[PDB]
């Protein structure tokens, strides 16, 4: 949910 | 002379961060079509910036991919290794895939890097 994160 | 308009070649290529800028504009209010269509073009015009690969393979885990994933995740990791994010990502695409040990140890990874 972190790693969905879009940076 | 030339060279010089190389560098101008070069650092014009701000362009990729705008398409990713949108890319992800697109990936957040769930327009993942597009979001690829952005990432495509920011890659096209650079290039060796990790991050349209690893947001491009995200959107592809979103739309069922996992090998498109897993290869773009690869190349985010080729071109930088510390970005924990594209390890996650590749994990889950793996762990969707059936590569249950290289998820594993890119998930591991992910706990290496952040912790």
């Amino acid at each position: 949910s972190r790693m969905e994160e879009v940076d | 002379e030339g060279e010089r308009k190389q560098i101008e070649a070069q650092q014009n290529k701000q362009q990729a961060i705008s398409e990713k800028d949108r890319g992800n504009g697109f990936f957040k209010e769930g327009k993942y079509e597009r979001a690829i269509e952005c990432y495509t073009r920011g890659i096209a015009a650079d290039g060796a910036n990790a991050l349209l690969p690893a947001n491009r393979a995200m959107a592809y885990l979103k739309i069922q991919k996992y090998e498109e994933a897993e290869k773009d995740c690869t190349q985010a990791i080729l071109l930088d290794g510390s970005y924990s994010k594209a390890f996650a990502r590749r994990g889950t695409a793996r762990t969707f895939l059936g590569k249950l040990n290289e998820a594993k140890q890119d998930f591991e990874t992910v706990l290496l890097l952040e912790p």
